[PDB]
């Protein structure tokens, strides 16, 4: 009935792959893109959403969080394929 | 016919 | 149709200035237009532009008061009254506004006007006035935002809730559009089963209300 | 709702008629060219008048009271219900016991005087607007594109090609080569004369004979010369909203100009040029250097036709049909008649003491005087 | 109380023309007709005139700063010795002008700029229109090469009755008609230098319309024929033509038969000399028409106070 | 029109206060980037149609 | 001259200083002519001056100056056609306008520039003239004359070279147009270059979907008539021979989609090739792109063309771009409508990767939904952002309200009038209230409606109407009865695939009914009712109220709404009514209507109709009488009198309201009636069945340029209705009116076309196959609104 509705990044599982840890924030917005989320409150942390929903089938959702330092370095990944 | 004239 | 009587420009001057008193904008409108084409370098013909510029704004004729206002500023950047045409801009753009779901762009170019004014000169008579009429447009402006946060939260979009309010946040900080948006925020969070920001959100609710 | 006219159509004039004119007989061709602009009209050659229309209908009737001796339509038929009209605008000319006609579906027919046989058919580049004019044993078209070609008379095929630049608008007509010495003079609408060979066509040389022309774009720029004329070694050529120029048959030099405009003919006769405004200003020009010797402006916008003297008197027909005769000497008015309501659009044809003209209905006409 | 020192006499399209020009040329021909002979009595009349000289001038002028046409100083040192006749009068120095302008260096050579500057636009624009056909070239070579025959010099006098390119019916009688009562006048008795005055348009009507000594064979064959047969002191025409009218006086006649021989070369000694006498009239025919028409397409507006 | 013939001669309307948003400690709210921001004025003016929006005379 | 002192004269607009600066010269300094004429010159080139003369006092240096007047008004005289203001923003744009100084020198260039816009607008022979009228004060006031004349027209449209189509059948797609019969709605008879370049495309477009894959125009040409008053238009072109399509081949950074992309690919070695269909391609790799997240899928298809053996080789080339995101979504201009009315109809959610699919089907959303005269799309970049960009809308917002009024005839309803007040954007908020009212030959209707199109933000739209009914059953050629009725409807709107759409609501309805001749049917239903009126009078009288639950589905997959080529509809009706209510009826009703072109131009199409109706009581009563369905008409069966179909009225013996001499009565006691009595009177019955089958053929004699816009049909209709509760056995003498045996049939042709005054259809039928009673009717037109 609805149309289909977008949200967050796009996610390729391919790209994902390509992060390793310790990389800078340059080098994962290359690899990836630009977020459409952070953390404002204080901590730096890049929030990857991959979350479609098409007509009355469904909803899947990939999330993607990533923590960096106070240098702007990758030190911790975090991969859901599917929600709870 | 049919008329019509917006307001 | 309203003919103007060519009589000297003291006189036609004299007689709007009375009508002006009298209430009827729309014959003093008609006597300042005469006095400034029959004599388009008068001896006050700065007074007569200001006049026609209140006469404009108190007609309803909006459109006319900007192109007035905006040749004011053009001619005479340095007039000593510059805050009164400020002041007035003020007034136009909010005029021209007037429903916080409508286009806010009339909003945001009466804020910019009197926090222009404002800054540039706090020691004027129309200051007080510019500080409250900016604090109703910032209310405005975040009511709007907090408008379209509802409408997407009830659509069901997850990401352009959290962004507008977080834009809410990061600009119009002190606002109860923004006290009553946090719970979208939470919500919002809460759905995409991001605990993590679910439970600031709360916290930052909590510690406020 | 209402219409005006930014020029008020001029009154008919009152003129007594010095002579009564007559019509000797008139006979109905067709459907006739109707509010189309084009250059069909009859022929006379051997005592024979050819005429057709735009439906397609070719006749040929008798030059002293007008009997049918043979017709044929060239509106083919694809069975008893469908059938598209020939739409022919070019004008009907005869040599050599032929018949030239053009079509606005790039076709040329040559049919033949004794049954009205088609000789043989062929293509051009474009719509065949110009009257075909023949000399040389080879038949000028010019067409709305800007190609000249040449066709063979015997077989039809094309010999050469020569290209004219043509500008974005333009006059609805094209003009009709005139040959000299072996050369054609011809012009085009972007508002230069053009001379070429004969033989194989190429540009002997080309003269801009436009007014300044400095105006809005395609407005004041019009310019088209409709059949320029040339006589012991001078070519004469006339522009619309352009000036009347003389040029060497040679060289092409502009020996006087004269400001004025027209898409209508002019005639030569002595040393008097005698043609016709844009404005429908009947005057006389003096062959040597231009000089004006009368002028008639009764019929202003008036929409009058292409003169022709007869029996030393011009002849004009206007849109409503009247036909006004004027003394070429001064310009007096002579004879006004009556012919049709249909109204005038195409020049009448003068040749052996027979005046001939067709009105937009097709309803030819003779005319003569008693 | 106030005097009147400057005004705007007219107004171009892209320019202006100072009622001090008028004033300081008025000056000047006044002079010059004491020294040359010709009584010059008119005052408003020829003050008419020479306003028509500077509208060409002005607008003439003007088309040559748009098309980037300017003069060299070095070039005015060098027209000081024809245009101020150095060589006739040794002084270069601004004494010799005692006539007025204080001896004021910066007026008068601008006053020598716009003599040439408006002839060299003039000569390059009429000579670009010009168009020379082989075969006039070779006609009037072998007539000159014709027994070398017609080298007949004229000294003349030439009045213009000035007509629009374009002209109704009325003006053209207007214009016979004043043509044909000066040619009366003149031959009455009347002073055909002041008739030239008067009525004259030609740039040689403040010059009483004196042409110089000249070649018949310079004129267009409209005047040539008249020429043949008249003699000294005759009035020709009045003619037509696209300028207007004309009505020809000839003051003098002269000829020779010094006949330049290489060979009567009609390909190369007359052909040259032929194309230069052909030009001769090309340039004059043409050089009337472009001034005609600078006049009635440019924008003016005459002054009054 | 009609919409417009009451806001510009009189209407006049005083919204809530602004309020400072709290900072829990452990956490910073964004910052605030100064774009639209109310400069405080000290002065007591006229408002509420107390205040002559009459040009003056010059 | 040495110079003490500096004074002005006519200074106006120009301060003294800054016309100090801008003379050379300066107070203390000798002077002279030529530094008079400089500082004149420069005055003059200030361009404020008009008349300059410097002057010298005793002592001073006295200027004075009228200057350049100022332009005080302006007016207009003869812009019929052309608008004041408009003109005068023409005007202003130019540079002229109030306040500004009048050049004296521009006149004419002015006149030329309006001359110009009327040429370019369409007039060729317009003229227009200045009235200049000085005024004190060096004012000056201009005024403008416009002689309009005349704007040309086309007088012809030739095609030269064609020979695979004719020339009247190119130019029958043509936005420009050579005919205009008074007859036909076609359009007018202007020229415009805009026209003509999609005159142009059209015709390329037509050319490739056919073969030609070497069409080509060589040029084109325009020319006028001498009088300036008629134009010609022709074109020159070069058709070649038909071309196959060989094979397709794609290559490009596909991003690992070749495999699904070759299925799109895919066609049928040895067809023809189609424009049409290579973009159709090319816009579904797009779609699959966008699909996949890329945002700018450049594609682009290079036919290769083999001349040998007349074959192309079609060549796509795909470029993916990079995943571009939106941040915000803003609208500007909806200074009325809620910024949630425009959000609602986006499909680019905000927030998520861009689509430029998404964001077109958006913006024609929005210029369906009516209220904005114009919109416009940008899609700004943000600072310093390599993938974030924001969309921004640009709407111009339109007037909703307005009055409609509305004039029809037909030999059916006879004289009808239409008149209501529509508003679709009630206070910017999407809601549509309306008042409209029907006015016929047998019956009066006024309703009241509110209905809001988004009740839901999926798309479900909560309706709501309030109507009176006033009904005349003699003037509708039926049974003598008079039904006023009043009552108010809700329903929902539920759309689930774009082309199908379920709605169900509750209505309450009041009926009453008075002035009713007896007849044994209605008595039937009246009697199951409990009532037991009078048989010897008329003056009968029944009040009812019902609630009915109202369901119903709907199909809509036409191609086209106005002279349909293919495609299906299908509607089905249903209302039953709850307890509680005095009636208990169901009633359904199904309508269908199918479309199969047998042609490639879909210029034959074989149409299909039926129709289907049923409905019985559920508590031993019966289907109330004036909800019986009705067959005959224009509409259901031709050639039949409108509601003649069905079972006929059987009359009781009762006296006549008024007696009248040589008055017709239906047997009336005063009439010798001592028993039942038949008539020939249709009463409407419970169950209906009408099926047309029609043929639709392009029409023969009309010229082919725009024979396009007259449909022409042949047709052969039949239909049937019956009464399930007849006690044949009861009355045996009567015609069994139980039995559905007793199917009509008629044939016939039809015509259909778009007129001035509104739509037209003719129709002669000979019905062949009727039974006792019918009334036939061979002719039937209708002129609707």
């Amino acid at each position: 009935y609805r149309p289909d509705i977008n949200q967050g990044n796009y996610l390729t599982a391919n790209d994902v792959s390509k992060i390793r840890v310790g990389m800078t924030q340059q080098q994962v917005a290359y690899a990836l893109g630009t977020p459409l989320m952070s953390d404002p409150f204080g901590t730096n942390t890049w929030f990857y959403v991959f979350r479609q929903q098409p007509g009355h089938e469904g909803v899947t959702q990939q999330t993607l969080t990533l923590t960096f330092n106070s240098s702007g370095v990758l030190t911790n990944i975090d991969n859901k394929p599917a929600l709870s | 016919w049919n008329w019509s004239k917006s307001f | 149709k309203e003919e103007v009587p060519d009589n000297p420009p003291n006189e036609i001057y004299a007689t709007a200035q009375q009508k002006l008193q009298d209430g009827n904008w729309r014959q003093a409108i008609t006597q300042l237009e005469a006095l400034d084409n029959r004599y388009p370098f008068g001896p006050y013909s700065q007074q007569v532009q200001l006049d026609l510029i209140y006469a404009y704004y108190k007609n309803a004729d909006l459109p006319l008061a900007q192109a007035a206002i905006d040749r004011f500023i053009r001619l005479n950047p340095t007039h000593p009254n510059i805050d009164y045409v400020m002041y007035m801009r003020g007034l136009t753009n909010m005029a021209l506004d007037d429903r916080s779901d409508r286009d806010p762009q009339h909003a945001r170019a009466a804020f910019s006007d009197f926090s222009k004014l404002v800054r540039g000169y706090p020691n004027s008579q129309y200051t007080t006035d510019a500080t409250k009429r900016l604090v109703f447009l910032k209310d405005r402006l975040a009511k709007y935002e907090y408008s379209v946060a509802e409408y997407y939260t009830e659509r069901g979009a997850w990401v352009a809730v959290v962004n507008r309010v977080e834009g809410m946040l990061r600009d119009y900080p002190d606002t109860q559009a923004t006290r009553d948006a946090l719970p979208l925020m939470e919500n919002a969070y809460r759905q995409m089963q991001m605990n993590a920001q679910a439970e600031k959100v709360a916290k930052i609710i909590a510690a406020n209300s | 709702n209402s219409e005006e006219d930014v020029v008020k159509m001029s009154p008919l004039p009152t003129v007594e008629n010095q002579f009564t004119p007559t019509t000797a007989w008139s006979t109905s061709v067709g459907s006739g060219i109707g509010n189309f602009y084009s250059n069909l009209h009859p022929a006379l050659a051997d005592n024979v008048v050819y005429a057709a229309d735009r439906a397609g209908l070719v006749k040929a009737l008798n030059a002293d009271d007008g009997k049918e001796i043979w017709s044929v339509s060239l509106a083919e038929k694809d069975g008893w219900f469908s059938k598209e009209p020939a739409l022919l605008s070019g004008g009907v000319t005869v040599s050599g016991g032929h018949v030239y006609i053009g079509s606005e579906k790039a076709q040329v027919y040559a049919l033949n005087t004794s049954d009205g046989t088609v000789a043989w058919q062929t293509k051009v580049a474009g719509e065949a607007l110009s009257r075909p004019v023949v000399s040389d044993g080879l038949v000028l078209i010019h067409t709305s594109n800007g190609q000249l070609q040449a066709l063979n008379e015997a077989d039809g095929a094309v010999k050469w090609t020569v290209n004219l630049d043509m500008p974005s608008l333009s006059l609805r007509g094209e003009s009709a080569p005139t040959t000299a010495f072996g050369a054609a003079v011809v012009g085009g609408d972007n508002g230069r004369v053009s001379a070429v060979l004969m033989e194989q066509g190429q540009m002997i040389w080309q003269q801009r004979i436009s007014q300044a022309t400095g105006s809005t774009e395609i407005d004041r720029l019009s310019d088209v010369d409709t059949t320029p004329v040339v006589v012991n070694g001078v070519v004469f050529a006339l522009a619309y909203n352009g000036n009347l120029t003389a040029l060497d048959l040679r060289s092409g030099q502009i020996m006087w100009k004269r400001e004025l405009g027209s898409v209508n003919d002019f005639i030569v006769d002595g040393n008097r040029i005698y043609l016709v405004d844009q404005n429908d200003r009947v005057m006389a020009l003096t062959i040597d250097g231009g000089v004006t010797l009368w002028t008639q402006s009764d019929l202003l916008h008036r929409l009058l036709t292409s003169p022709v003297l007869y029996n030393g008197n011009l002849v004009v027909g206007d849109s409503e049909g009247y036909l006004h005769w004027i003394n070429v000497e001064d310009g007096r008015f002579v004879a006004q008649q009556k012919v049709d309501s249909s109204g005038f659009q195409t020049e009448p044809v003068a040749a052996d003491g027979k005046l001939l003209i067709q009105a937009k209905d097709g309803t030819v006409y003779s005319i003569t005087r008693w | 109380a106030p005097q009147v020192v400057d005004k705007v006499a007219a107004v171009v399209n892209n320019g202006v023309v100072l009622e001090s020009d008028v004033d300081g040329l008025m000056q000047s021909v006044k002079l010059n007709a004491a020294q040359a002979r010709q009584q010059l009595p008119d005052d408003a009349t020829l003050r008419h005139q020479i306003m028509e000289r500077l509208i060409m001038d002005q607008i003439i002028l003007q088309m040559g700063q748009k098309m980037g046409v300017k003069i060299s100083d070095e070039q005015l040192d060098q027209a000081i010795a024809n245009i101020a006749k150095q060589n006739n009068m040794t002084l270069d120095q601004m004494r010799s002008r005692l006539a007025y302008d204080g001896l004021n260096y910066n007026t008068y050579r601008n006053q020598i700029r716009k003599e040439m500057i408006i002839s060299e636009v003039r000569n390059n624009e009429v000579r670009r229109r010009i168009t020379i056909l082989p075969q006039e070239v070779e006609s009037l070579a072998q007539q000159v090469g014709n027994q070398n025959d017609a080298s007949t010099e004229l000294n003349l006098s030439h009045i213009l009755i000035p007509l629009p390119e374009n002209p109704t019916s009325d003006q053209v009688n207007e214009a016979e008609s004043q043509a044909r009562a000066i040619v009366d006048q003149a031959r009455n008795g009347a002073d055909f230098g002041k008739l030239a005055i008067a009525h004259s348009a030609d740039q040689q009507a403040l010059n009483g319309g004196q042409m110089g000594w000249g070649r018949i064979q310079e004129l267009p064959g409209i005047f040539a024929q008249a020429l043949s047969t008249a003699k000294k002191g005759d009035i020709v025409g009045p003619i037509r033509s696209g300028v207007g009218f004309h009505i020809l006086k000839v003051n003098d006649l002269r000829g020779e038969s010094k006949n330049i021989s290489v060979v009567d070369k009609t390909d190369a000694a007359q052909k040259d000399r032929a194309y230069r006498m052909l030009m001769n009239r090309k340039f004059s025919e043409e050089a009337a028409s472009w001034m005609q028409e600078q006049r009635a397409s440019a924008y003016v507006k005459i002054l009054s106070n | 029109r009609y919409k417009r013939q009451v806001s510009g001669d009189e209407a006049y309307l005083e919204a809530a206060p602004l309020a400072e948003l709290h900072a829990p400690a452990g956490m910073i709210l964004p910052v605030t980037s100064g774009d639209y921001a109310i400069p405080v004025t000290n002065g007591s003016g006229a408002v509420g149609k107390a205040l002559d929006i009459r040009p003056p005379a010059q | 001259f040495v110079v003490k002192d500096i004074h002005f004269e006519g200074l106006q607009r120009v301060a003294v200083g800054a016309a100090l600066l801008s003379m050379p010269v300066r107070t203390g300094d000798t002077v002279n002519d030529e530094d008079i004429s400089n500082t004149i010159r420069a005055l003059f080139a200030t361009g404020n001056f008009e008349d300059v003369r410097v002057l010298r006092d005793g002592d001073t240096l006295l200027v004075q100056v009228k200057e350049r007047p100022t332009i005080a008004s302006i007016t207009f005289s003869g812009n019929k056609s052309v608008k004041d203001d408009m003109l005068k923003q023409n005007l202003e744009a130019s540079g002229v306008r109030v306040g500004e100084s009048l050049d004296r020198t521009t006149i004419a260039d002015i006149e030329k520039g309006l001359e110009d816009f009327y040429y370019s607008v369409g007039k060729y022979s317009a003229s227009v003239k200045a009235v200049v009228t000085p005024l004190p004060r060096n004012r000056v006031d201009l005024k403008l004359v416009f002689q309009e004349g005349v704007s040309a027209e086309i007088q012809q449209i030739n095609i030269v070279g064609n020979h695979a189509f004719t020339t009247d059948e190119l130019i029958s797609h043509f936005q420009l147009r050579d005919e205009v019969p008074w007859w036909n709605v076609v359009g007018d008879r202007k020229y415009q270059k805009q026209k003509l370049a999609g005159d142009l495309e059209t015709l390329r477009s037509y050319y490739l979907d056919r073969g030609y894959a070497r069409f080509n125009i060589d040029s084109t040409q325009v020319s006028l008539t001498p009088d300036k008053k008629g134009i010609y238009v022709t074109v020159n072109i070069t058709e070649g021979d038909q071309y196959k399509l060989s094979g397709v081949e794609v290559s490009g950074n596909l991003a690992g989609h070749s495999a699904e992309i070759e299925q799109l690919t895919k066609i049928e070695p040895g067809e023809l090739y189609n424009g049409t269909k290579v973009t159709k391609m090319e816009d579904d790799i797009k779609k699959l792109l966008g699909r996949y997240g890329y945002a700018y899928p450049r594609v682009q298809s290079m036919p290769e063309i083999n001349d040998a053996d007349k074959t192309v080789k079609l060549r796509v080339n795909v470029d993916a771009g990079n995943r571009f995101y939106v941040r915000k979504i803003r609208f500007e201009g909806n200074d009325t409508s809620k910024d949630a009315v425009l959000r609602r109809e986006m499909r680019q959610m905000e927030g998520a990767w861009l689509g430029s699919d998404l964001v077109d089907q958006g913006k024609e959303r929005l210029n369906r939904l009516g209220f904005f005269e114009t919109v416009d799309t940008d899609t700004q970049r943000v600072p310093g952002s390599p993938d974030q960009v924001d969309v921004v809308y640009k709407v111009k917002e339109r007037n909703t309200g307005s009055f409609n009024f509305g004039i029809g005839y037909g030999t059916e309803s006879g004289v009808s009038f239409q008149a209501g007040v529509q508003q679709d954007n009630w206070l910017g908020t999407g809601y549509a209230v309306g008042i409209n009212g029907t006015k016929n030959d047998y019956q009066t209707y006024a309703e009241l409606s509110v209905t809001n199109p988004y009740f839901t933000v999926d798309g479900v739209s909560l309706g709501g109407r309030l109507f009176y009914n006033d009904f005349q059953a003699d003037d509708a050629d039926l049974s003598d009865y008079t039904n006023k009725s009043y009552g108010t409807d809700v329903t929902l709107g539920f759309p689930i695939n774009e082309y199908n759409s379920l709605r169900a609501g509750l209505g309450y309805v009041h009926n009453s009914l008075s002035n009713m001749q007896p007849q044994v049917a209605m008595w039937r239903y009246l009697y199951s009712m409990g009532e037991h009126p009078s048989t010897s009078d008329q003056d009968n009288s029944f009040k009812t109220d019902d609630f009915t639950f109202n369901y119903g589905w709907t199909y809509n997959k036409l191609d086209r709404g106005y002279f349909p080529t293919d495609g299906s509809r299908v509607n089905l009706t249903g209302k039953v009514t709850i307890p509680g209510s005095d009636n208990e009826y169901y009633k359904v009703t199904l309508d269908t209507a199918t479309y199969v072109p047998i042609d490639d131009d879909h210029k034959w199409v074989v149409l299909g109709r039926t129709r289907w109706g049923y409905g019985d009581g559920l508590g031993g009563k019966e289907m109330p009488f004036y909800e019986n369905f009705y067959a005959g008409g224009s509409s259901t069966v031709r050639g039949f009198q409108s509601n003649t179909i069905g079972p006929k009225a059987v009359y009781f013996p009762h006296q006549a309201s008024n007696y009248d001499p040589d008055y017709d009565y239906e047997c009336a006691t005063q009439d010798g009636a001592k028993d039942l009595c038949k008539s020939d009177d249709a009463v409407g019955g419970n169950a209906m069945a009408v099926a047309s089958l029609e043929f639709i053929t392009p029409t023969p004699f009309i010229s082919d340029k725009y024979a396009n816009s007259v449909r022409t049909s042949f047709f052969w209709d039949m239909g049937t209705v019956w009464d399930t509760n007849w006690d044949s056995s009861q009355y045996s003498g009567y015609p069994d009116y139980s039995d559905p045996s007793n199917i009509r049939m008629s044939a016939g042709i039809a015509l259909q076309w778009m007129s001035p005054l509104g739509p037209l259809v003719f129709s002669y039928a000979q019905p062949f196959k009727k039974y006792d009673g019918d009334k036939a009717e061979q002719f039937q037109f209708n002129i609707g609104k």
